[PDB]
Formats: structure tokens, C-alpha cells, sequence
């Protein structure tokens, strides 16, 4: 899983209320949940296999004749043309966002709360809490420091080291 | 795993409506185009609407152009089918089929549910077939010559139950895509126009009616189009 000395190829760690992922740089796309890559902009015979989005990609539709489609790969499930995870289809989280949960006998769904924000315990574990968390992402010395921007935190450059 | 369950059948008079839902369980809703494929009692398959995995496209049969709308709440993990303007023709079990994820295939059936209402050719197959206890039997499936490259899906109805998926047969007699629990005595061929499903070491349970398919995808339209059914007798 991602942790703080996870390395993200061509993409930086951000943090959430209760997990850290990779966030990809410039347009990149994920590929795997710690590698970004350049996304296809057409999918055809050219691009079969190649990324066409976040966890998702082209795959060659048999048919008469055949076709191609982007779509998410094995585990994930496309709501309002996004992929995630299957176990986060009717999860509604607000200030926050769902992911997997495997820490019971079967895989869950659970809300990971925007920066500010914690579980609600009273109002079935969503985001609508207020609470801190504290930042662990160890940012470069002398040239970053981790600041909240957007409801993550990431490693932001200092001023004048640009 | 994989569930589909239909809803909303029951009978109706002509001229008035009905919907149908087909609750989806096991399965990544959003990425398989849902279909809905409909049976009159003594005949065929006959397929009725598909949508699109994404929701981009919406396509019908001619028969119900203009009266059925096929709708999908993919929050709900529903699908739905509005039937306006009911007529005595569309007294049929209705089920709603799952393509896969990868092929034109419906790999997934649901069980159907029954409305009563009361008050070029592409594929070409043989009305029956027979054969003895332990024997070898070929069932055909004929192409017109204008679609000869054409793969074809066959599907096994067992008496009084619904279709599943067997076998994708294309040119050169390649399995294109495999159904789930499928015997190994069940293999295709193919030759020139011809496409075949043969079953070896035959059984009492393969009794069935086999049904072939195919999608027609020219242009900016599809359709889905089966042959009348090749129905097995079992001798012995
Ligand atoms: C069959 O028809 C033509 C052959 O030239 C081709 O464009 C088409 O894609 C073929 N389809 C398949 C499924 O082989």
C-alpha cells in the first residue's frame, strides 16, 4: 500500500484524513496506484492496452465488426466517468472521498475525510466532522515544506526556492 | 457472483404500459453494455434494446421503435425498460442479458419475467436435431454470404429455464469467448459460411434448445439478430 516512503513514478504523495496516494503530475493518468503515464486520446487497434484515464484503459471489443473502449480496469467501476474502486459504488462520504478498506474479513468501503475533516461517527462515519490531522509526508529539507492545499496535503515549495 | 433479477411483469391490456426492472448483483455495473432480449411462447430469441456501459448510446429493435425505452440508474445498479403503447405481439418472457466485458457476447442471463397482453437475413439455423445417448451430434449455424466473416454466439436454453452463453465461434473456427460452467464435451468448428457447436459423449441434460446470435454493428447502428433455435431431442 502507499505509504510515506512510497515513491511515485512521475507523480508526489498527498495525504487525506486517513490514507496517502499518488496524484500524478501535469495530465498524467494512473496506470497502478503508484505509476502515472501519458493518456491515449483515441482508443483503437494502436492504443489496445494503453491508458486512456485514471485505472482505466483501452480494450479491443469482439464484435462484427470489432471495436474499442476505454474502460476501467479489473476492480473498478465507472461513476459519473470516473473510475473507482467496485466496494465504493454507493459510498457517500461529502467532504471527503471513499476507498478500500481491508482491515475486516471482507473488503469495505470507507470515507477518507478532507483535510479538517474526520469520520462522523455519528452520522454513519462520513465526512462532516471537524478534526485535525496531523502531516507525515517527509518533504525535501531546505526546499519544501507540507502544506493543505484543496483538502490534501503535499509538499509545496518554499518561497524564492522556486 | 454475477445476478441478474428482472421485475415488473404481470399482465395488461392493450394500448396501456408496464416497466420492467432488472436488478444487477457481481459485477462492475457500469462497465458491460445491459441488454433486453425477449421470448414469445413456442418461439426464439428476439432481441429488444441495449445501452451503452458508459450511457452514450441507445439502440431498439424496429418492432418497438418508438413505444419501449431502455434506461439505466447506475447508482441503483438498475435497469430499467418503459413499454408504452402495449400490444398482443409483445406477450413474451422478457430478460435483461449482460454483455461482456470484452465481446458483443451476452455472457449473462436473467431468468425473465412473463407479460401477457390480453383483453437482410444474417443467420439461418435448422429446426431440430436428434441424437442417441453417448453419440455425437453438430449443430449448424448458417451465415449469408455478405457477413461470411462473421463470429457467432450460441446459447443453450434447458427446457422450462432460461438461455446461458456457451460458446463465441468466429472464422477458422476460433473460440473467440468461453461461457462460464461449460462442459468440455462442447466445442465449435467453422467452415466457409457455415458455424458449428458440437457436443460429444451427449447426455440427457444436454436437451435444450441451442440459439444462435450475432450483433450487426454497421454504421451508426446495431442489432442484435438470433436464428429461429435448433431444439435436441435425446434419444434413449
Ligand atoms: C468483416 O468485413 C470486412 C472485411 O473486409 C471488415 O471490414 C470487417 O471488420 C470484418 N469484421 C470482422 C468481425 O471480421
Amino acid at each position: 500500500k502507499v505509504t510515506v516512503d512510497t515513491v511515485c513514478k512521475r507523480g508526489f504523495l498527498i495525504q487525506m484524513s486517513g490514507h496517502l496516494e499518488c496524484k500524478c503530475e501535469n495530465d498524467l493518468v494512473l496506470v497502478n496506484e503508484e505509476t502515472c503515464e501519458e493518456k491515449v486520446l483515441k482508443c483503437d487497434e494502436k492504443t489496445v492496452n494503453k491508458p486512456c484515464g485514471d485505472f482505466s484503459k483501452c480494450i479491443k471489443i469482439d464484435g462484427n465488426p470489432v471495436s474499442y473502449a476505454c474502460k476501467c480496469n479489473l476492480g473498478y467501476d465507472m461513476v459519473n466517468n470516473v473510475c473507482i474502486p467496485n466496494e465504493c459504488k454507493q459510498v457517500t462520504c461529502g467532504n471527503g472521498k471513499c476507498i478500500l478498506d481491508t482491515s475486516n474479513p471482507v473488503k469495505t468501503g470507507v470515507c477518507s475525510c478532507n483535510i479538517g475533516k474526520v469520520p462522523n461517527v455519528q452520522d454513519q462515519n462520513k465526512c462532516s466532522k471537524d478534526g485535525e490531522t496531523k502531516c507525515s509526508l517527509k518533504c525535501l529539507k531546505e526546499q519544501e515544506t507540507c502544506k493543505a492545499v484543496d483538502g490534501i496535503y503535499k509538499c509545496d515549495c518554499k518561497d524564492g526556492f522556486i | 457472483q454475477v445476478q441478474l433479477v428482472e421485475s415488473g411483469g404481470g399482465v395488461v391490456q392493450p394500448g396501456r404500459s408496464l416497466r420492467l426492472s432488472c436488478a444487477a448483483s457481481g459485477f462492475s455495473f457500469g462497465s458491460h453494455d445491459m441488454s433486453w432480449v425477449r421470448q414469445a411462447p413456442g418461439k426464439g430469441l428476439d432481441w429488444v434494446a441495449v445501452i451503452w456501459y458508459d450511457g452514450s448510446k441507445k439502440y431498439y429493435a424496429d418492432s418497438v421503435k418508438g413505444r419501449f425505452t431502455i434506461s439505466r440508474d447506475s447508482s441503483k445498479k438498475t435497469l430499467y425498460l418503459q413499454m408504452n403503447t402495449l400490444r398482443a405481439e409483445d406477450t413474451a418472457v422478457y430478460y435483461c442479458a449482460r454483455a461482456a466485458y470484452d465481446s458483443r457476447s451476452l455472457d449473462y442471463w436473467g431468468h425473465g419475467t412473463l407479460v401477457t397482453i390480453s383483453s437482410q437475413p444474417v443467420l439461418t439455423q435448422p429446426p431440430s436435431a436428434s441424437a442417441s445417448l453417448g453419440a455425437s451430434l453438430s449443430l449448424t449455424c448458417t451465415l449469408s454470404s455478405a457477413y461470411s466473416n462473421y463470429s457467432v454466439d450460441w446459447y443453450q436454453q434447458r427446457p422450462g429455464k432460461g438461455p446461458r452463453f456457451v460458446m463465441r465461434v468466429g472464422t477458422g473456427g476460433i473460440v473467440r469467448s468461453k461461457g462460464d460452467g461449460i462442459p468440455d464435451r462442447f466445442s465449435v468448428l467453422a467452415s466457409g459460411l457455415n458455424r458449428y457447436l458440437t457436443i460429444q459423449n451427449i447426455q440427457e441434460e444436454d436437451e435444450s434448445d441451442y440459439h444462435c446470435g450475432a450483433d450487426h454493428g454497421s454504421g451508426s447502428n446495431f442489432l442484435y439478430v438470433f436464428g429461429t433455435g435448433t431444439k435436441v431431442t435425446v434419444l434413449g
